RNA sequence: UUAUAGUUUUUUUA
RNA sequence: UUUUAAGAACUAGAUACUAACAC
RNA sequence: ACGAAUCUCUUUGCCUUUUGGCUUAGAUCAAGUGUAGUAUCUGUUCUUUUCA
RNA sequence: GUAUGUAUUUAUUUU
């Protein structure tokens, strides 16, 4: 059936994240330098990352002692490998296949990829290297945050605070509103598709590199018999693929915003806000999104209303679905626990 | 020495067997009887059956949208 | 007539046998032709 | 550790897929030293299966080639299928088109391990039987004689 | 003509089935076409 | 071509015997009843004692000259195809057999 | 290492 | 009527399989 | 001349010792140690015949 | 560490 996007929508999209960029004034990355002023401590924390894998275990397997020799003289030889490693990125283009096996919830399922050594030990170098470039130069704003600062519950504290605190919300006289949405995005990574991929990192990271992930991800795939080349969607397992995937939901973002909300958000690069932060009640005021918050998949906003803007709302949806049934209340949904 | 069958066994040759008198469970009787019949919101960047068949079914393709997730 | 099984799987005497008893048409959509001649030109536009 | 391959092994591990089928590898690992299931079939899928092509391009092959990966910008093993020819070369083939724009002892001991390995086709219950079979062939030769020398004294003794 | 065709069109049956799991696409190269649509008949069969 | 039906090739097969029998007969003359019984309801036949052992040897021929077609057969066959791969003689065989597929 | 030891999924820290 | 093994002597051990036998 | 028969060989036909199940491909697939029984891999040196 | 399997003829069967 082909590609889905259609090219009209896909030219939109690209459009959009280049004016944010050009308006957000952002330097792309360089390819890691030959001469490096940090270089050999990135790579000692990938490193440790892939060791503490195998921190507890005892027994080792094939595949694992291939590792810790790997590793080993990754410690030992640090030029060597980090001249092996930019060739590596610098040219190959073709991977060995991979390996899913599915492990259980006894509820629910989840794909546990496997790469093979030798492209981990890159990628976790890559992936190091990515995350502390970018917010080196501050590529994700504020509101996008399963993040550094904030282990979980905090965040969902912060988030109290951000609905509350900020100015007026309980004062009921009018009509006045506001409203949470909770999502997901469904299907995320399994829609990226590539070629919109190499473009839109085509802005963000030398061609190289990218043409590196692009071209990183397409593998077979052998769960036993069973294999298929991954022409599509997205492997997750990838040591990098976190990176990317908040990258695309940035995509999204920046929709559901739409530019000048988002420049709210931000405000300038040279001043980028704390989570909860705004210029003056106004910078809420001048628009009904007040807190928009993304993590991981789940979206989630808040909106303010007074009933002129509000039951302009309806006045659309209504006028398009209208109900003399008034049976709209059957299928909504709000929580069986309260 | 795992051979498919290709066959079952005879009736016959069971019936030409004398009995056994082991009685089992199940034979005890019951049912002994029978029975007879007689403004901002324009920003964003958006301006305005039964299918015989599995694995591209609309359940099973939701199913295993859920669970194997 | 029918023809004699050669499996992947099982060779339950280990017999051996010529590989090819052992062991696409469709090109892509334009959809794509466009796609990425789109992306490019949106792209040359932006750089510009 | 880093190895390369042999046309020695490669035989070896011609003849296994030859006998043991693709989808078996944990055996043909065991034949063939020195390497594992994923190098095997590695090698094998990507290289050594003779229903690949290797040949040269064509210009249906070429401007076919910087047609879809002009397209499809990085993705070779798509590309590849593409056009039905194998993964790195068609990469290879690829980068050489736009390179046109310019300004003996042990491992015969292993070979004679699995040489005699394929020849046996059985398992342990059977070689069992044929043992089991001979040694009741030897009793009977024996039990002969003992009635036959027993004859040549006249005395006859039953059999059993 | 029927013992050993027969048994070993079924070694083609189980040939099959094992296919499918593996997804194999299952085209035996030539084969009476009757014969195959059983194949396929059942084989649905034992997939549901 | 073919394959001929089992009716027809016990036919030609009973030709052949006639013209062999023919030649039997004939070349005899180149070299050179039925009784029942009121008793019980068995039949009685009277036969040349001759004739039956002509037969008789007849049979034995055939088995023979067939039992040597089908040995020579075993050797030659077995000797001369030295290409598929053999790990035992039923590989040969089988392997053959592929061979006499296409 | 003992009074055993094919099925009883064999093996991880705060 | 069948048949014909190159023959004899000397030599070390490497890779081996396994062992209700020794932490 | 050709009719008939025996043997020999080639071709075709018929396949003759010619793949006999299922379940999660049934699951899993390497890191040890001394000695000992038994299999077998190579070198060197010498000599090319018959009768009671 | 074991199931499992095998043989255990002594007391003379007529020439």
């Amino acid at each position: 059936n082909g590609p889905e996007i259609t090219p009209e929508e896909a030219t939109t999209i690209f459009s959009v994240m280049v004016e944010w960029l050009e308006s957000r004034s952002f330097s792309p990355i360089p390819f890691p330098p030959l001469t490096y002023k940090n270089d050999t401590k990135i790579l000692v924390l990938a490193l440790e990352d892939l060791k503490d894998v195998y921190a507890s275990k005892v027994r080792l397997n094939a595949s694992e002692r291939e590792e810790l020799a790997l590793i080993e003289e990754a410690y030992d030889n640090p030029h060597d490998t980090l001249n092996r490693i930019k060739k590596y990125l610098l040219t190959q283009r073709v991977f060995k296949p991979v390996d899913i096996t599915m492990m259980e919830n006894y509820q629910n399922i989840s794909p546990v990829y496997s790469v093979d050594p030798l492209e981990k030990i890159t990628d976790a170098y890559l992936d190091q290297y990515l995350w502390y470039e970018a917010d080196q130069r501050k590529l994700f704003p504020n509101w996008i945050k399963p993040s550094d600062s904030e282990i979980p519950p905090l965040l969902v504290y912060k988030w109290t605070q951000g609905i509350n605190n900020l100015s007026e919300i309980w004062d009921v006289s009018r009509g006045q509103s506001a409203v949470l949405l909770e999502t997901t995005l469904g299907e995320m990574a399994e829609k990226i598709d590539f070629t919109l991929l190499n473009r839109l990192l085509r802005l963000i990271v030398d061609p190289n590199i990218a043409d590196y992930i692009t071209a990183k991800n397409n593998v077979v795939i052998n769960f036993k018999d069973m294999s298929h080349v991954n022409k599509y969607g997205l492997i997750r397992g990838l040591k990098f693929a976190s990176f990317i995937f908040q990258y695309y939901g940035l995509v999204i973002d920046l929709l559901l915003l739409g530019q000048e909300r988002a420049t709210d958000l931000a405000g300038p690069a040279n001043n980028p806000n704390e989570f909860m932060q705004f210029k003056s009640k106004e910078v809420e005021k001048a628009h009904p999104i007040r807190l928009y918050t993304r993590y991981l998949d789940r979206i989630y906003m808040l909106f303010h209303f007074e009933e002129d803007e509000g039951e302009e709302l309806t006045d659309e949806y209504l006028a398009e679905n209208p109900d003399p049934n008034f049976e709209n209340s059957i299928g909504y949904n709000n929580r069986k626990c309260w | 020495s795992h051979r498919p069958q290709l066959e079952a066994r005879s009736g016959a040759k069971a019936a030409a067997y004398t009995p056994t008198g082991i009685e089992h469970a199940r034979l005890l009787p019951g049912h002994t009887t029978l029975k007879y019949r007689k403004s901002w919101r324009k920003g964003t960047a958006f301006g305005r059956g039964y299918i015989n068949d599995m694995t591209k079914s609309e359940y099973h393709q939701e199913f295993l949208h859920k669970h194997v997730r | 007539k029918i023809p004699a099984a050669v499996s992947n799987w099982k060779n339950p005497n280990g017999y051996t046998v010529a590989l090819e008893r052992r062991v696409e048409n469709n090109t892509i959509n334009d959809g794509f032709m466009k796609l990425s001649e789109a992306l490019e030109n949106a792209d040359k536009k932006a750089r510009q | 550790k880093g190895g390369v391959w042999t046309n020695v092994e490669d035989q070896i591990l011609k003849a296994a897929v030859q006998k043991y089928g693709t989808h078996q590898w944990s055996k043909v690992a065991s034949l063939l030293q020195k390497k594992t299931a994923r190098q095997s079939e590695l090698r094998w899928n990507e290289y050594l299966n003779p229903k690949l092509n290797f040949t040269e391009f064509s210009k249906e092959e070429d401007a076919q080639l910087l047609d879809l990966a002009r397209e499809l910008p990085n993705q070779w093993r798509t590309i590849a299928d593409m056009m039905a020819r194998p993964a790195q070369v068609c990469v290879e083939r690829y980068n050489r088109l736009l390179e046109s724009e310019d300004s003996e002892d042990e491992e015969k001991e292993m070979l004679a391990e699995a040489r005699a390995r394929l020849l046996n086709t059985q398992g342990k219950k059977a070689t069992r039987k044929i043992r089991e079979r001979m040694l009741e062939e030897s009793k009977r030769i024996a039990e002969l004689q003992k009635r036959r020398e027993l004859k040549q004294a006249g005395i006859n003794v039953a059999i059993k | 003509i029927r013992q050993k065709k027969a048994r070993t069109i079924l070694q083609h049956l189980s040939e099959a089935w094992r296919c499918w799991k593996a997804n194999i696409p299952w085209d035996v190269p030539g084969m009476p076409a009757p014969i195959k649509k059983i194949i396929e008949r059942y084989i649905k069969s034992k997939a549901d | 071509r073919g394959g001929i039906s089992y009716d027809q090739l016990a036919k030609l097969s009973y030709e052949k015997t006639l013209r062999n029998l023919a030649t039997q007969t004939q070349n005899s003359s180149k070299q050179d009843k039925v009784q029942k019984d009121t008793k019980t309801g068995k039949i009685t036949i009277a036969d040349d004692d001759k004739l039956v052992n002509k037969l008789a040897v007849s049979l034995q021929s055939e088995s023979k000259k067939r039992y040597e077609a089908r040995k020579r057969q075993m050797q030659n066959a077995k000797t001369l195809y030295g290409v598929e791969s053999f790990i035992n003689d039923k590989n040969k065989q089988f392997n053959e057999k592929l061979s006499r597929e296409s």
